[PDB]
């Protein structure tokens, strides 16, 4: 009862089977490489039915050396995981397989990795603040506990850089579990995150669940969901607030776009998969915050070419709380880290939450730095001085504004050696509305790049000389 | 009875040979109590639509015909619930009791079947009511990029019909009809919780059809919302139905249209996604008095990207209604909110969407707002500016504070003519900008106080008065004498 | 990018124009009663409107390669679309 | 010799005929939707020949409820309207179905809506000027008969107010008729236009042709072969001096494209149909002067992101003559009719047509004017008093002539009492001759608000 494979065009694989032997949708096909070099065991994700009992599937592994016609198994269910608390301190790639201890977690509890989002009713909004230390997130991209955040940018933005700040700042005191799932990233970055969790004795809180982008598109499209679906159990079992951070999340809908035109689908805008919308949905609704369940999921979002128009971080913005874009510009000009003050937005960033004397400094700085980047262009053509007096003095304003709303991050002390700092809530408040006072007019601007609040700015204009 | 056979599957779509007596668009019942509708026929196969749990579909699946094309219930139980595009209740509380069914594609009101536009339906934000105002029966775009409060202008409608609902007379009342397209579940629940924070969901129906929905519930929803908003409609109730957004259905449907191997145009969209959006919005109508009056009146949303108005949906949809409200970041970073840009955006029902007192009010608004852009380069030398275009630019400053509104805050029509009174007959002139907003507020707190005959004339009347006029600035001046700037100056003369 | 570019630039040449634009109306009341004065070292109402004039040839020319630019990127995404049906036909 | 629906993908339905019953290309063809709730009757039009005896074709309804194999009958011709005096004063869709009456003019003499232009001999070669009796139109962009004349305008502007105007100045004067094409017409503004023209008793001259929004694309393509068909039977079986309006042209060319995509041919470039030059010369030929009788056509064209350069509008300005822009900025200060003198334009102000004097009186009042808005600004900001004297008489000689050219149009006869005036050309160039002569600089602003000739002018300067 067993089919065979007749097609093989990289990544994607035909199989015929025996009348009433057709696999369902998404189940995992075993097919067998004999070649001595490349012998291993491939794992297809059934993704068509062709109709004559064909059925057409993605490769989780590399399809060099297969041959036609080889016995296809069917397990007669979808990629399944490991779930349970033995998870917690290990290494998984999108098939569950451990990598620290190979054949570890075998017999724990095993889940499908396709399951459907939490029933509407279920679902309940989430309004709590989540302080993180960072003076830019803090004031005007506020985080929300239990809610969805996300950190756009394009290539080399710091992206990665703030994931890990994030880790450092919230997962090492955090209560609960925390699942991270490194989507189609640089495997480097993933011995690198290994290791300093390893070091701060965090690993054994956190699952770690690891496609890279030397894998196939199957593995890059099927980890975000293995790692959900860990995400997933220990949300809804054992009942225990979780962390969830991927990186990248883009990576997922890249893969998914690769195989598209291979599947028989016609491309859509921008070469994009036509299910492109439906895919990232029901992936993202999947990650999600149950009443009476906290999950705070936190995702780094790829920006193809620094275009925020393009389709897939598009559709991706609708499915966010708070959103942090880093942005080329800021990230070119220095500032790290390199957030677009202008860009960003938080579903909490309201006076109803936040607090009056909040939200008023961030929508006064917001609108300092709206009416600096108006300015920008009559400055560089015919000089400030032809400004008015008060629109030189909020040029000023606004140039401090933005070096104070740079960071000495902890997880950046390896690429400026200058150790981190964390400024609470309520000093970024007061220095802010400072700030927007010219209350620190007279010091220089270089006084206020790279530093953490008050007291540091200080330091900082003494050793230059300011005061 | 007729059976066909399920031949392929695949991401949502599904090939049935078989069924030759089968109709375009009828529904179609897949083993597990799975939903499709035909979409595709021709000689080999019947290409159709799952409308959920796809992966359940399975090569040589028995499939029935419903002979019935698609259609919903509707009925005054929705009033309150939440429901899928098939109006099944997904908010966890029961069964809903349909009065009657109505098909997703009956035929729109006719050119002979139509009365004019007449009828203000206020939504409570000044901005619109006075520059942009809607009326009944009329389609006005709400088109802006992500994150400019286009969500925000339709849920301050939908509060701001309570009152009239609360009035009890079916010629007042609105009816409100919320569909949301490709939106995350917990948007939706906000969304119905800030509706029924403020008691809106006794007269408002959500659609909902959630990101995680089959790409045919996103291309679908819209048209369960128009049908169940039409059987009010054609009933003599009045009816507000609001799209967030066409765009997110105008991708559902393109996704369905690829997946059907039909021939793509620009962008990729099918030859009839037009079509799609026109069939859709021309529902939106306002009945003749032979047909009991009735109208719906259409919200579509529309989020842009990088502000290109240019691109495909955007000009469709711009193309077909019959006025726009451009929202801009920049102006919402600048502090105006809601960010409606009063310079491009229209409405070409125009005054016939007005009361009286309102037309009167906002005649003048408009040339000063432009007035006031022009003159914005030459804020920094007041002094060169002569007296007439000084006094000019500062009135324009004023107006501009004076449009701003917070959120979740609609104003009653009266409110809305006392506070433009105010700004246009230079009521203004002597307070701070800072102090505009407030001086605002405070204002119509007194008038509601000890004043409420002059809304009471103003809401029963339609028109302010000479004695009424007289009264309210007379207490606008002694307000002024009471009042308190920011600054501790006085804004008395 | 290139479109994104073409539209950055000629929202800094419209606002260029309106500051010169308001210098020229500036200069012609002190007229009538710093170094943006065209060549008075090697007036300043003649400079500022041969700077606005200049800006509006700008701003036509860059609003003319942006439409070009604009119907380029439609008909080659036009072009990668069919491109990939006609080979999945 | 009835043919079966095969294919339904969408609006494009394929038709298997007999071997020698193939219907010919255009061809309207009837099928039956009998669900209940969707029953009506399908018009299609064949579209292609793909062998076999199947053609595909374009739906003009929507095909929901519409089964495999149902009967389809060949009318034996392509899509056929009504014409005659009947149909003015009447609404009609695509089809040639009466809408305000269905089943009226189903009698009438029925014309197919595909016909050739006139032929090369028959056409005139020599261009002719149109008199509106507009003193603007008149003078700055004179119309020409038998041409194109594009049309912008914003909301709230008078453009529906003018196009009533044109109207009745065709049906009195020159003794003609009128004929609508609301090509992807909104319904609501079609019945408004419905209800204004009978209110107005302007109906009874023109005959109103609506392809709707809500249409599939197939209606609001042939709609305005529909309504140039009427015209065209207007202008030859009738000898009338026919006025066609077309809103909105770009929808045409906009609803071609999407029949295109829909019949699956590729793209041409910015995504337009390969045949858009073919379809928008074949739809603007037949409006043509022929015979000693012209149609006339007053269209509103939409230009894509305000880009000219956008292969929809540089095709349809290649078929057009005039141009009129109608302006908030001259609405507001209450001139009637709001045309942007400056703005607008026409390809035949020369003198070969319009003769010396024309040309010189009106170039004189364009430069007048383009100088007053120049001056606009430095008026708005620094005050009127800074400008010098020549300036100031400047000034108040093209405040003058703005205000004259303003005009009482007989369409205002409803909103204001007083009934409009018809300028003949000759009046009009001497009138503004003089004007540019600063002959009228005594009289103040308010006596050269909708007037007619000298002298109304003379008549209310006495009045005031
Ligand atoms: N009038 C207002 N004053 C202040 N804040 C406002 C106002 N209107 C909206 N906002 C805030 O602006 C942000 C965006 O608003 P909203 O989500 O309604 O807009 P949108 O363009 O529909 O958004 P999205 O991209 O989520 O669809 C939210 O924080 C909302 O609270
Ligand atoms: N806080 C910071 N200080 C200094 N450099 C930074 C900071 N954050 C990011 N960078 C720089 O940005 C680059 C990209 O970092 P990373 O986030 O790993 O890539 P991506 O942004 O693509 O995920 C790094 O080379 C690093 O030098
Ligand atoms: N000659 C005129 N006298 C007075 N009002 C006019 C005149 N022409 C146009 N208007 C005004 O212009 C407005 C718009 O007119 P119309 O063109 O009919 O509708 P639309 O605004 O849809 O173009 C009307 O409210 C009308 O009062
Ligand atoms: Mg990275
Ligand atoms: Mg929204």
């Amino acid at each position: 009862t067993a089919g065979r494979v007749v097609r093989i065009t990289g990544p994607v694989v035909d199989v015929e089977f025996p009348r009433g032997s057709v696999p369902e949708l998404f189940n995992a096909l075993h097919a067998e490489i004999t070649f001595g070099a490349l012998a291993k065991t491939l794992t297809l994700e059934v993704a068509q039915h062709l109709g004559d009992s064909l059925v057409r599937c993605i490769s989780m592994q590399p399809t060099d050396g297969l041959v036609r016609g080889v016995e296809v198994t069917d397990t007669g269910a979808s990629i399944s995981v490991p779930v349970g608390d033995g998870v917690k301190g290990h290494v998984f790639n999108a098939l569950g397989d451990c990598l620290d201890d190979p054949g570890y977690g075998k017999d724990f509890e095993h889940w499908s990795i396709h399951r459907k989002p939490p029933a509407f009713s279920d679902l309940e909004p989430r309004t709590e603040m989540l302080e993180t230390g960072l003076k830019v997130v803090d004031l005007l991209t506020p985080y929300v506990r239990g809610g969805k955040i996300a950190l756009f940018g394009g290539a080399g933005v710091g992206k990665t850089v703030l994931i890990q700040e994030m880790i450092n700042r919230i997962a090492r005191n955090f209560g609960g579990t925390s699942v991270f799932a490194g989507v189609g990233e640089r495997t480097r970055e993933g011995n690198d995150l290994w290791v300093e969790l390893a070091d701060a004795n965090v690993l054994k809180d956190t699952a770690l669940v690891f496609g890279q982008m030397d894998e196939p598109p199957g593995t890059r499209m099927r980890v975000a969901l293995s790692a959900l679906t860990m995400a997933e159990f220990f949300r809804d079992e054992q009942g225990q607030d979780v962390l969830l951070f991927i990186d990248n999340i883009f990576r997922f809908t890249q893969a998914g776009s690769e195989v598209s035109t291979l599947l028989g689908r016609m491309p859509s805008a921008v070469g994009y998969q036509p299910t492109l919308a439906d895919e990232m949905g029901e992936l993202q609704e999947r990650i999600t915050s149950t009443r009476g369940r906290s999950i705070t999921s936190m995702q780094a979002v790829y920006v193809p070419a620094d275009d925020y128009t393009d389709p897939a971080p598009a559709t991706t913005f609708a499915h966010l709380d708070a959103t942090t874009e880093l942005s080329r510009a800021v990230f070119s000009k220095g500032i790290f880290p390199a957030v677009d003050p202008l860009a960003s937005s938080s579903t909490i960033l309201d006076p109803a939450i936040v607090g009056d004397e909040h939200y008023r400094v961030a929508q006064e700085v917001i609108r300092i730095l709206q009416r600096y980047k108006d300015l920008q262009d009559i400055i560089a053509i015919l000089g400030i001085d032809e400004l008015s007096e008060e629109d030189k003095q909020l040029v000023n304003r606004a140039r401090r504004i933005e070096r104070f709303l740079s960071q000495n991050m902890m997880a950046a002390e390896q690429f400026t050696g200058q150790p981190g700092s964390t400024v609470p809530l309520k000093e970024t408040i007061e220095a802010f509305d400072k700030l927007t006072k010219g209350e620190f007019d007279h010091l220089p601007e270089q006084a206020f790049f790279l530093i953490g609040g008050l007291d540091d700015l200080a330091k900082k204009a003494e050793s230059l000389g300011a005061k | 009875e007729e059976i066909g056979t399920v031949i392929d599957a695949g991401d949502g779509i599904a090939h049935v040979e078989g069924l030759p007596s089968v109709m375009t668009q009828e529904l179609l019942e897949f083993p597990g109590g799975v939903l499709g509708v035909a979409l595709n026929l021709d000689e080999h196969s019947v290409g159709a639509v799952i409308l959920g749990e796809f992966e359940k579909i399975e090569e040589g699946q028995q499939v029935k015909r419903t002979g019935e094309v698609l259609s919903v219930p509707v009925g005054d139980a929705f009033l309150g619930r939440v429901v899928n595009p098939l109006g099944q209740p997904i908010d966890g509380q029961g069964d809903i009791a349909a009065e009657t069914r109505r098909a997703l594609e009956l035929q729109a009101p006719s050119v002979v079947q139509r009365q004019s536009v007449s009828e203000p339906l206020q939504t409570g934000i000044k901005a619109i009511d006075a520059m942009t105002p809607i009326g009944r029966g009329q389609r006005q775009l709400i088109i802006g990029d992500r994150k400019t409060g286009k969500t925000a202008v339709c849920v301050d409608t939908i509060l701001n019909q309570r009152e009239a609902w609360l009035t009890g007379d079916p010629k007042q009342q609105v009816r409100c009809v919320y569909v949301a397209i490709g939106q995350k579940g917990t948007t939706i629940a906000s969304v119905k919780r800030a509706l029924e924070e403020g008691g809106a969901m006794e007269y408002t129906t959500i659609v909902a059809a959630p990101a995680s929905d089959a790409a045919g519930f996103k291309w679908l929803a819209p048209y369960t919302g128009s049908a169940i908003g039409q059987h009010w409609m054609y009933n003599g109730k009045h009816v507000l139905i609001v799209f967030d957004d066409l765009s997110k259905q105008a991708d559902a449907y393109r996704a369905i249209s690829l997946l059907l191997r039909r021939p793509p145009g620009r962008e990729a969209f099918p030859g009839d996604v037009f079509y799609l959006h026109s069939r859709l919005l021309e529902r939106c109508a306002k009945l003749s008095d032979e047909l009991g009056g009735g109208s719906m009146t259409g919200l579509p949303i529309i989020e842009t990207k990088a502000n290109d108005i240019s691109a495909f949906i955007p000009t469709n949809v711009i193309s077909i209604t019959d006025g726009q409200c451009f929202l801009e970041s920049d102006l919402f970073n600048q502090g105006v909110r809601p960010a409606i840009n009063v310079g491009v955006s229209v409405s070409r029902v125009g005054g016939a969407a007005q009361i009286k007192a309102m037309k009167e009010v906002a005649g003048s608004l408009r040339l000063d707002l432009s007035q006031y852009r022009e003159l914005e380069a030459f804020a920094a030398f007041a002094s060169d500016l002569d007296a007439a275009s000084k006094a000019q630019l500062d009135r324009g400053a004023r107006l501009v504070e004076l449009l701003k509104q917070p959120q979740y805050s609609p104003l009653a029509v009266e409110e809305q003519v006392v506070a433009i009174f105010l700004g246009t007959q230079g009521h203004l002139d002597s307070v701070p900008v800072e102090d505009v907003q407030r001086f605002e507020s405070e204002l119509l707190e007194h008038v509601k106080a000890s004043h409420s005959d002059i809304f009471d004339g103003i809401r029963e009347t339609k028109k302010l008065s000479e004695e009424a006029e007289e009264k309210l600035v007379s207490v606008i001046n002694e307000f002024k004498k009471g009042f308190q700037a920011s600054d501790g100056s006085s804004v008395v003369v | 990018a290139t479109l994104r570019e073409l539209r950055g630039r000629i929202r800094s040449a419209g606002s260029i124009k309106k500051i010169t634009k308001a210098q020229e109306l500036i200069a012609t009341s002190r007229i009538a009663k710093r170094g943006l004065c065209g060549a008075y070292n090697a007036s300043r109402r003649r400079a500022m409107k041969s700077a606005t004039d200049n800006a509006d040839d700008l701003i036509k020319a860059l609003t003319l390669a942006a439409n070009r630019e604009r119907q380029a990127q439609i008909t080659q995404e036009i072009s990668e679309i069919v491109g990939g049906a006609n080979a999945l036909a």
